[PDB]
């Protein structure tokens, strides 16, 4: 029911402009907050832009700061990006990501299909120290992840977002605390851990579990993710 | 007159005074804690300003047993003498825009019901609190462009009553046109128009009779304390040639404001 | 009328009950609500104030 | 203190947004409860026109919206504490009929001495006055038969009135209801009788004209001058 | 006929088995206790969203996210920790006058003058407050309404009778019996099995939710029945009225066991609540505060004052760490 509908990549020269807009279909589009979310074709996910709902807040990465700005029309459901000087690591996959804020609001639960964008020629270290790890189906799997800060805060929540992306499909939230399970998530995934440490638990595998696994922070204003660990069969 | 009557007349209004606002604002307190409105906020302002100037008489009711000498040093004669001027020409403008308030409470009942908000009668008051501060300040900025400044030493320091009439005409008849005869329309008009607006839309004749004279009490302490003193201050403008008796009558009328403004039209 | 009876069988509905809760004494239900009163008096915030550390609705 | 807070705080200042908007929208329109026994033509006072429980009545006078709710489950004890805020009740009692008239003004009175409507006016509507008068000329009805006051009863030197049993026949029923709003109140609510035809077309002027008077009253009650 | 005779000899033989079952009073035994002293809670909280009077409110199982109803037509969403609104559900009819929180906390219920009981589903894909369902049987107007679980809600209504709905088919279920009066008020055992329910005929009312009816009446009120709250154990309820009393009836007793009621009020009863222990009793008045009984020494502990207008309903947290009142003042008050 939910869609995201994103376009406006390809080819730009570098310096050029692009605009990239994403329309949205099936929830209340002006209720919601909404985030870019930009990746290498080789690397992780890394954190773009967010805009709150009512364009009341504004977040920009430190990379595409001054840039890249961000937009929201409300009455035809519409996000927009408009992007100037590009350089020449800005060719990436672009994600548009919904995420909601109340007290028992799991945010960051559906992201966009992407558009490629081609070019021609403190923060919280969010590690994982673990680049793959060899399985097998049937056993259970723990990936770990750490942070450079303790994630605990005074009110009690951690903040610790645990995402899969499946090969050739984009992200989705599996545990958007510790332990909080997502909707439409199996039971056999689970969370827990510490204020630094934290471990992701798969209790059984099936073929559609191989993907990579990231942890990203929602702490304080800039969102960092991991490096991603990669589970595969064989 | 003589300064002992004078000096007598001043205490008498400020010991009588300062309980009645001092009670009158712990009434209008009581009433805002429930809900507030505008007339609440009309009557606190004008409280809070008639008790500043009852706390401005009792020094100045010492100064005049000494027939004009200044025993308070000269740093604090300008920062205290325009608190004694500031609501004789601020407070009774308060009185009309509560005259305003009736009006819009009788003339246009459902428009001012469903139409009015605390923070529009903030946002007057606040215009009237600046509007009386500025032009306060600009005119005494004629005083001294830039002796102590307020004080005019005859060859016995002297506050602001040895000033120069050539001077002190103009300025203070531009005050009190300005700042009182204006007001003093506006209060007229509105109560003419609130009882024309209660005899078109008459209920009882005895409530409309308390409500009439109810409404008289802002009319009343305007064109009857406040009054004699811009009267006097006109006169002395056109006719610079009479005796200052009349500037001390007008201040006597201006404690008797401070004794009679808590008595009528307020939460008492 | 069918209503007077309907209730007929109602109150003896009623009768019966009474009569198996008469095995129960007014003394000792009392009782029972007593133990029930100082058995869990240590655990509401209500009667014994708590400190600021286990209290949420600070200010 | 963290991001998800301040998020969460900036929903609920949009949350309050919306609800101080739709707030003074309501605050706009004016609201008035109907009331009135069977066979008197409550429905049909006002010409101008959600069915569930209560059924709702939306007519405008003079650009003024006017909400008039009507409820149609008697226990009227009970649900008539959520009209305790409404602008006026119109009270509509049928005149033609004088065995229920005895009913009626006790009905009258239990409403003018409820406890939750100590301050709220009622705007009494004397419905079938054509009735009421063919009636009275009919002479088979007499209105001494159930009020015997009416034999020793005459009309006021101050009238400004058709037949004179009419009209006196006409105050001596207003003169009942106005009596017993009379007699309790002491002046923090009033009644506004009408006399009304089964026809009449101009109920909405004489229900604006005595809202704007309620008005009137609680704005001087506001500003300490009643 | 002689069925109104056997009737009333019937209703004397009861009463004379439970005068035999009276052999002391509460107050007898419970003399030897000391008292609990003087409660003095203070005001924390107050939510300041609603424009208009508000009927009634819902503490969740999570001792946060309380949902309240007001007379604007607004369902309102508060997270009690922080005063933070958390969903704003604009209601067809604005003439509510009970609301219900789901102990899953996934679903919330309104009802009122309009006859219908809305569930609304606060958990969608969409991101907004949707009603999920509504329920029309009803010929009198919504008093009460109380969730046994996601599927099932009981509700007590103004035509006399309380009904027992299932969501997924929207029809109910029991109907269970009528009353001679309005039935103002509705509280659930701890057990889910059992759930008394007070009338305006001054009688409060056991029913099973399994069989169907009626299984025991109380006595003792003589005025409208307005508000009723089950003990903790379950074992025991408690009444308000318009008499200005509260009655602690007991269960396994079938006989009014004790008598809350002062000399110096006078006014009606609007809701009645327990602490977790038992020990307190909170009963809001038409007198602008609340009051604080000892439900075993029957005397006023405490007085929770601060509103400006008639305390319209109450609550206590499942945790009992607060208690949350509102009034007609557009105002809700948390309180420990």
């Amino acid at each position: 029911d939910v869609q995201l509908v994103e376009s406006g990549g390809g080819l730009v020269q570098p310096g050029g402009s692009r605009k990239l807009s994403c329309s949205a279909s099936g929830f209340a589009f002006s209720s919601f907050g909404m985030h870019w979310v930009r990746q290498a074709p080789e690397k992780g996910l890394e954190w773009v832009a967010y805009i709150s709902s009512g364009s009341g807040t504004i977040y920009y990465a430190d990379t595409v700061k001054g840039r890249f700005t961000i937009s929201r029309d409300d009455p035809k459901n519409t996000l927009f990006l408009q992007m100037t000087s590009l350089r020449s690591e800005d060719t990436a996959m672009y994600y548009c990501v919904r995420s909601i804020y109340y007290y028992g609001s799991s945010p960051f639960d559906f992201w966009g299909q992407g558009t490629t964008l081609t070019v021609s020629s403190s923060d919280i270290v969010m590690t994982q120290a673990t680049s793959s790890v060899p399985v097998t189906p049937g056993e259970s799997v723990s990936i770990s992840c750490r942070s450079s800060k303790s994630l605990l805060h005074s009110n009690g929540n951690t903040y610790l977002y645990w995402f899969l992306q499946r090969p050739g499909q984009s992200p989705q939230l599996l545990i958007y605390r510790m332990s909080n399970l997502a909707s439409g998530v199996p039971d056999r995934f689970s969370g827990s851990g510490s204020g630094t440490a934290f471990t992701l638990t798969i209790s059984r595998l099936e073929a559609e579990d191989v993907g990579v696994y990231y942890c990203m922070q929602h702490l304080e204003y800039p969102l960092t993710f991991g490096a991603g660990t990669k589970l595969e069969l064989k | 007159l003589p300064p002992q009557l004078s000096f007598g007349l001043y205490v008498a209004a400020f010991a009588l005074g300062f309980p009645l606002n001092v009670l009158a604002i712990r009434g209008a307190t009581a009433h805002a804690r429930l809900r507030l409105t505008p007339s609440l906020v009309y009557a606190l302002n004008l409280g809070c300003s008639d008790l500043l100037l009852t706390v401005s008489l009792p020094l100045k009711a010492v100064e005049a047993l000494a027939s004009g000498a200044w025993p308070l040093p000269a740093s604090l004669c300008p920062v205290f003498a325009v608190a004694h001027f500031f609501p004789l020409y601020a407070g009774g403008g308060f009185l009309a825009a509560l005259s305003a308030g009736r009006y819009l409470g009788a003339a246009f009942p459902l428009g001012y019901q469903a139409f009015r908000r605390p923070c529009y009668s903030w946002g007057v008051c606040a215009a009237i609190w600046a509007l009386v501060l500025c032009h306060l300040g600009l005119v005494f900025g004629l005083e001294a462009p830039g002796t102590s400044l307020g004080i005019n030493t005859p060859v016995s320091p002297v506050c602001l009553e040895a000033w120069d009439p050539a001077s002190a005409g103009p300025a203070r008849f531009s005050l009190s046109l300005l700042l009182f005869f204006l007001p003093l329309a506006i209060t007229a008009f509105c109560y003419v128009g609130c009882l024309r607006a209660l005899a078109r839309s008459g209920l009882t004749h005895r409530r409309k009779l308390r409500a009439a004279w109810v409404a008289g009490g802002a009319l009343l302490t305007l064109l009857l304390c406040v009054g004699p003193y811009n009267a006097s201050n006109v006169a002395s403008f056109l006719y610079p040639n009479l005796g200052g008796s009349w500037r001390k009558l007008g201040l006597i009328t201006g404690a008797w404001s401070v004794v009679l403004n808590p008595l009528v039209t307020g939460y008492l | 009328n069918t209503a007077s009876i309907a209730q007929a069988r109602k109150l003896v509905e009623q009768l019966k009950m009474e009569a198996n809760i008469d095995r129960i004494k007014v003394s000792k239900a009392a009782a029972d609500l007593m133990a029930y009163c100082e058995a869990h008096a240590k655990e509401d915030p209500l009667l014994t104030p708590v400190p600021a550390s286990e209290n949420p609705f600070r200010e | 203190l963290s991001a998800e807070d301040k998020a969460a705080v900036e929903r609920s200042k949009m949350i309050d947004r919306n609800l101080r908007e739709d707030g003074e929208k309501a605050r706009r329109t004016l609201r008035l409860l109907l009331l009135g026994a069977d066979n008197s033509g409550k429905s049909t006072i006002v010409k101008q026109m959600h069915t569930s429980g209560i059924f709702e009545t939306k007519f405008q006078v003079d650009k003024v919206n006017f909400h008039m709710f009507d409820v149609g489950g008697d226990e009227r004890r009970k649900w008539i504490q959520c009209f305790n805020d409404v602008t006026a009740i119109i009270f509509v009692v049928d005149s033609s009929d004088y065995n229920r008239l005895q009913e009626a003004l006790n009905d009258f009175k239990s409403i003018w001495n409820n406890r939750w409507l100590r301050t709220i006016s009622v705007i009494l509507f004397l419905n079938k006055q054509d009735l009421l008068a063919e009636k009275v000329l009919a002479g088979k009805s007499k209105i001494e038969d159930y009020f015997p006051e009416f034999a020793r009863y005459t009309t006021p030197e101050d009238a400004t009135p058709e037949d004179p049993r009419v009209t006196r026949a006409k105050y001596f029923i207003r003169k009942e209801f106005v009596d017993i709003s009379t007699a309790s109140g002491d002046g923090r609510h009033i009644c506004y009788p009408h006399f009304t035809c089964a026809v009449d077309t101009e109920n909405a002027r004489r229900i604006f004209n005595d809202c704007k008077d309620i008005i009137l009253q609680m704005n001087l009650r506001e500003y300490n001058l009643v | 006929d002689q069925l109104r005779q056997e009737a009333e000899q019937l209703k004397n033989q009861i009463r004379d088995a439970r005068k035999a079952c009276a052999d002391a009073t509460l107050s007898q035994i419970t003399n030897n206790i000391d008292p609990v002293g003087r409660i003095q809670m203070r005001t924390r909280r107050t939510l300041r969203g609603h424009l208009a009077k508000i009927y009634a409110m819902h503490w969740g199982t999570d001792s946060r996210l309380l949902v309240s109803a007001s007379q604007d037509g607004k369902l309102i969403i508060w997270d009690s920790y922080t005063t933070n609104k958390v969903h704003a559900i604009p209601l067809r009819s604005s003439w509510v006058m009970t609301c219900a929180y789901a102990p899953s906390g996934n679903y919330v219920a309104c009802g009122g003058l309009d006859n219908i009981c809305s569930i609304y589903n606060l958990k969608t894909r969409e991101g907004n407050v949707r009603v999920s369902r509504e329920l029309a049987g009803h010929t009198g107007y919504l008093s009460c309404c109380r969730f046994l679980d996601d599927n099932q809600i009981v509700t007590s209504s103004g035509d006399t009778t309380c009904a027992l709905w299932d969501i997924e088919t929207g029809q109910q279920t029991t109907t269970f019996t009528g009353h001679t009066g309005d039935v103002m008020s509705l509280s659930l055992a701890p057990d889910t099995r059992l759930f008394v329910s007070g009338a305006c005929d001054a009688s409060a009312k056991l029913w099973d939710v399994r069989e169907g009816m009626c299984r025991q009446t109380f006595t003792g009120h003589e005025s409208d029945i307005n508000a009723i709250c089950f003990f903790p154990n379950g074992n025991a309820f408690a009444t308000g009225s318009d008499d200005a009393t509260c009655r602690l009836f007991d269960l396994r007793a079938d006989q009014e066991l004790m008598t809350y009621s002062h000399d110096n009020i006078i006014c009606g009863i609007t809701s009645v609540s327990f602490s977790k222990s038992g020990r307190l009793l909170l009963a809001g008045y038409d007198d602008f505060n609340c009051n604080v009984w000892d439900a075993l020494k029957a005397d006023r502990a405490g007085v929770l004052a601060g509103h400006d207008n008639r305390v319209s309903c109450l609550g206590v947290t499942d945790d009992g760490m607060a208690v949350a009142t509102g009034s007609w003042d557009s105002f809700l008050k948390i309180w420990n």
